């Protein structure tokens, strides 16, 4: 089936957030391979841990993800603004298939008041300039797609 | 008494390769021997030494056997599958997954294995066969199957690790009857059979503990009786040495072995 | 009477095969025993079974002893050149060329053999074994061709790789693994200073040859002319012991011509 | 460097079968197992099976049991995904992505992603009977709207610039 | 398919290192064999050395010995070539090319090739003494050599314009 | 040493022609190994007898070659325009190296009176300026890459 | 390097038992494998090792008893089977007397030492 995860789970810049991933034993408890993962809204989603605590090269050492008995935990420490995107679970089931979680969101809820805008670092700025284009980019993937919905059979209309 | 079965070889060198001719730019292999010598149908249901890790997905590196090439790696990886219709090495003939572009005398051996395709997404189920070519026919067939004897005896398999993935994660251990090792001295010295089976002892060659007794068939294969549910023989520790200690009637009851 | 010198495994199962542990992102090999045990230094130059095909490139595959994938293909591909000071059997650690993507227990094999680097171009000469980073040594006794125009018989077997000259890639050997396995269960006393083995044909009993076994474990005879000699011999034939010997027995030479 | 890249976006009438390319370079192409990962809209990543590209080896969810159909080209390098009978539910963020590493087991190399798409109309069978006339004008009425929506999410984009701009 | 894709032409002062690429993608690296092959400009192909994918395998012609020294990085699935001495005679095609299979032992999958020129000088002797000289009127005829290439075209268009002109009334 | 090739060689289209290689016992009569490379004066060459007696695919049979003794021999029978080239054997050498020939410019003469070209297909002639194009290209980069250093020096020189 | 030889324990189980001995330092117990005075004793009477092991007694000088019993060999080092993995010989008391009794060999195994 799928992994049952939380909505949306949300916590400050600083104190660390904690992310739990839930299936039967033959999900998650039976195997040792489950995999955390986190997808820009633009990007291509990429690997924060595997192996359920082992980590690939090229992400920073705060992620680290757990399995307790039956459930899957990702630790998150020192929040900021550039974690914020929605977190996947994913475990080898007993039907030799790879199941996916059903998808948990994190935002952080720091820079609402306007004032902690200016508390980022000007790396962090930076990203972040760089950071909206793209994911909006992934919005007129969707607005080109709703009217090439709606478009596709006239042009069939118009043959036909 | 020493007269192998099947396509067992004399000699571990043989044991899990097969050489064959391949036209450029052609899947089909045809089958030769070890050795070079063309293959004969009703000699064996396969050449000496073919692998019969059935109900999995071969992955083979062959290689030219007489090395004319200078320069390049000369190890091509290809794959077989044996549940395949062509897979038919009664006649002399399977077919690789892939073309091969340079055509030649091609030996190779299994380089690691995995789950079946087009079987339903089974498991890589080693105690099973590959279905071989049409040998009901000829009069060279398979080997006959060595079913289980009574009295709560089960068959004790030698177990060894092939790399390949499976559906379980767990290791990937092909079981086999006896170790090489003995089938090249049975077949060396070919001594009689004077009962109905052969009472084997696993000792340690030190300490001359005797760890527990086995029925050894004359069907080559050997049998013992666990002592529970648990695994059995499988606790045993593997610096054992078998020793013929009598040759016992089939009734011979074993006494239990492991805890 | 069944002692085995240097790095000999018992079975052909552990022959050029190696065992060790790699962390994970590094190069280097830290070799175990072939069944996941402590490799003691002092016994033994190298972990049972380790490869001695010298003064040539190694190209090994590998996998995990135990299979924990259940996806990708376990084989990893990757080289080793003896000739490097780094490369040390001796002291159980190995430099791989390559890095290693993922750490754990690696067993593999010698997949195919090139003609080695920084060498000044030499071809693959399999007559010469690895320096295994010795530093007394314990390695097996280097064996010589003794006098009386007696020359040492050795048997090809091929593996794959490019040679400089195109020829086959045939590795010289000195006693066939299945009689060392016979040898090592049976360990029969020596009685003589040779023993004399006839070379029988098995379906005419036809002494096609005559040759010497040393008790050093190597086979020698004489050949007839140096354009002949055991190479004209059948592959079909069977040794035949025949009796002890002393050092002078002159054999009668094998070959035509 | 190794990267994963797709034939692109599609648009395809329900009911039919739609064809997904992945090319893989820059590794051993038979030495990665080849994932295939489906993100509908809103929704969460889907796992429609796996391929192995050393001889044909599939491994699809039940859910997808018997309506994919996927195969690879040693040759090219190439895998290929092959869904028939396609519905609402199916257009997604079609990805391939295989393996980091051998012994990973953890999609960590995706590819750019593909974007079938499906409308199944509501009637238009209906509309080509009176509606074909005007039916064309109207897409094309229609067009400079959704110009302005880009324009429209444009002004919340430059509506976000402002705190950017006082955060500088 | 395969394509093999070099760095890029440079041109380099005599006597400095010059270092070149071969980029390799849709094929296994280590398995074939990377060749270079020089072609000196109207003067016919020469091979300096070949290169062990796989680990080391570096072997050179003969005359090149302490010349050329090449190496490859399995991660980025490339092999370089670097040269030492550079002189009037190294200014070629320089070719990375492969063979046609494991047991083909034919170079027939080659790159685009470098066109690495090395400055024969026979100017900084006239040029250096008096210093500046009257080179600050010399420096800028960048400029007028562009209608030089304009006219070489035109001697090129001269000769691709007859097979059309047969064509036209055939 | 050096292999050696014929400086040019001469034939009408339409009837066979033959190139020689010789070279010495050990480069072309020790092995079996001789390469025939075909380049035309704009790309890369390409492969036509890789092996003696042997051809590649995607090469046309009209390519043959042989060796005999201590000469491989290119053989080529109905010979038309677009084999214009320099043509190249290679083999291996006692040294564990490739050697090269110096190449024979294969001349074969047509339209003369400028009617031989346009009697062939209507694509050989836009082959023509296909076939010019590559070689009609390479004088460029070749004043190119040496104005790439006839001013360098002299800046060079005036810093000096 | 002439370096003494390291000690296998042989068979199954049949640890090496140790010596503990507390240095002061960071925080220590350094290990033993027979005592000095031992040494002297072997040294001053030189008589001959018969068969492969020698049986020891771990006997109270109080009770005559004997709380342990250990194998000592002739490579220089004492052996013995615990219990479990946990209690062993270190559960004997530290005020026993060891003794002689006989030389055994590898047939002999030692019955399991320690209070479980």
């Amino acid at each position: 089936s799928a992994l049952t995860q939380p909505a949306s789970v949300s916590g400050s810049p600083g104190q660390s957030i904690t992310i739990s991933c839930t299936g039967t034993s033959s999900d998650v408890g039976g195997y040792n391979y489950v995999s955390w993962y986190q997808q820009h809204p633009g990007k291509a989603p990429k690997l924060m841990i595997y192996d359920v605590s082992k980590r690939p090269s090229g992400v920073s050492n705060r992620f680290s993800g757990s399995k307790s008995g039956n459930t899957a935990s990702l630790t998150i420490s020192g929040l900021q603004a550039k974690d914020e995107a929605d977190y996947y679970c994913s475990s080898y089931t007993s039907s030799s298939t790879w199941v996916f979680g059903g998808g948990t969101k994190l935002t952080v809820l720091g820079g609402s008041d306007y004032e902690f805008l200016k508390s980022w670092t000007v790396e962090d700025l930076q990203k972040r300039l760089l950071a909206l284009d793209p994911m909006m980019e992934q919005e007129i993937e969707e607005i080109r797609q709703k009217y090439q919905c709606k478009r596709q059979p006239i042009l069939d209309a118009i043959e036909a | 008494d020493g007269q192998p079965l099947g396509t067992t070889p004399v000699s571990v060198s043989q044991l899990c390769k097969f050489r064959g001719r391949i036209t450029s730019g052609q899947r089909v292999l045809n089958l030769t021997e070890l050795d070079g010598s063309p293959f004969m149908a009703f000699a064996a249901p396969a050449p000496a030494g073919f692998p019969d890790l059935g109900s999995c997905d071969w992955h083979i590196e062959m290689s030219k056997i007489p090395n004319s090439s200078t320069q390049n790696n000369p190890i091509v990886t290809n794959s077989v599958k044996p549940n395949s219709q062509q897979f038919v090495p009664h006649l002399s003939s399977i077919t690789l997954d892939e073309n091969v572009s340079s055509g030649g005398d091609y030996i190779g051996t299994i380089q690691w294995t995995s789950p079946p395709s087009d079987s339903g997404g089974a498991n890589t189920n080693f105690w099973k066969i590959p279905d071989y070519g049409s040998s009901l026919a000829e009069a060279s067939q398979l080997a006959p199957a060595v079913y289980p004897p009574g009295f709560n005896e089960v068959i004790v398999y030698f177990m060894a690790s092939i790399p390949g993935p499976n559906q379980s994660g767990s290791p990937n251990l092909v079981p086999c009857l006896l170790p090489q090792e003995y089938i090249t001295h049975f077949i060396s010295e070919q001594a009689p059979i004077q009962g109905e089976a052969a009472l084997l002892h696993y000792v340690d060659p030190d300490t001359n503990r005797n760890l527990g007794e086995f029925k050894l068939y004359p069907g080559g294969y050997l049998t013992c009786v666990p002592n529970s549910s648990s695994t059995g023989p499988q606790q045993l520790p593997l610096d054992g040495v078998f020793v013929f200690a009598s040759w016992v009637s089939r009734f011979y009851q074993l006494k239990p072995v492991g805890t | 009477d069944g002692q085995p010198l240097g790095t000999t495994p018992v079975s052909v199962s552990q022959l050029c095969k190696f065992r060790g542990r790699i962390t994970s992102g590094q190069r280097v090999l830290n070799l175990t025993e072939l069944d996941g045990s402590p490799f003691m230094a002092f016994a033994a130059p190298a972990p049972a079974g380790f490869p001695d095909l010298g003064s040539c490139d190694w190209h090994i595959e590998m996998s995990k002893i135990p299979n924990s994938s259940t996806q990708n293909n376990p084989i990893v591909t990757n080289s080793v050149k003896p000739n490097s000071q780094q490369f040390v059997p001796h002291l159980s650690s190995i430099t791989l060329d390559e890095n290693v993507s993922s750490g754990g227990d690696y067993i593999g094999t010698i997949q195919w053999t090139s003609p080695p680097s920084d060498s000044g171009g030499a071809n693959t000469n399999f007559w010469k074994i690895p320096d295994y980073g010795s530093s007394a040594s314990q390695l097996a006794p280097a064996v010589y061709p003794p006098g009386f125009n007696e020359v040492i018989v050795y048997f090809m077997a091929s593996i794959p790789g490019p040679n400089q000259s195109g020829s086959p890639n045939l590795v010289p050997c000195l006693l066939p693994q299945e009689y060392i396995t016979h040898f090592i269960s049976e360990q029969a006393p020596i009685q003589g200073e040779a023993a004399l083995l006839h070379y029988v044909d098995p379906d005419t009993n036809r002494n096609l040859g005559e040759f010497k076994l040393y008790p050093g474990g190597y086979l020698t005879c004489v050949p007839n002319s140096s354009s002949t000699g055991p190479q004209q011999l059948p592959l079909d034939g069977v040794f035949v012991f025949a009796s002890w010997v002393s050092r002078f027995y002159q054999l009668k030479p094998v070959g035509t011509a | 460097e190794v990267q994963l890249v797709e034939s692109g976006a599609e648009v395809k009438k329900p009911g039919a079968s739609v064809k997904v390319s992945c090319k893989a370079s820059g590794y051993t192409f038979t030495s990665l197992y080849m994932h295939w990962v489906r993100q509908a809209p809103g929704q969460g990543l889907e796992w429609m099976g796996m391929i192995n590209p050393s001889g044909g080896g599939t491994w699809n969810a039940q859910k997808f049991q018997g309506r994919v159909t996927m195969t690879r080209d040693t040759s090219t390098s190439t895998v290929y995904m092959e869904l028939r009978s396609l519905r609402s539910d199916d257009t997604a963020m079609y990805y391939c992505a295989r393996d980091s590493d051998q012994y990973s087991q953890g999609l960590g190399y995706w590819g750019q992603g593909t974007l079938v798409t499906v409308c199944s109309g509501s009637d238009y069978e209906f509309l080509k009977s009176w509606t074909v006339e005007d039916l064309q004008k109207r897409l094309l009425a229609l067009d400079p709207m959704m110009e302005q929506e880009i324009e429209e999410i444009r002004q919340k984009y430059q509506s976000k610039r402002q705190p950017i701009l006082d955060a500088i």
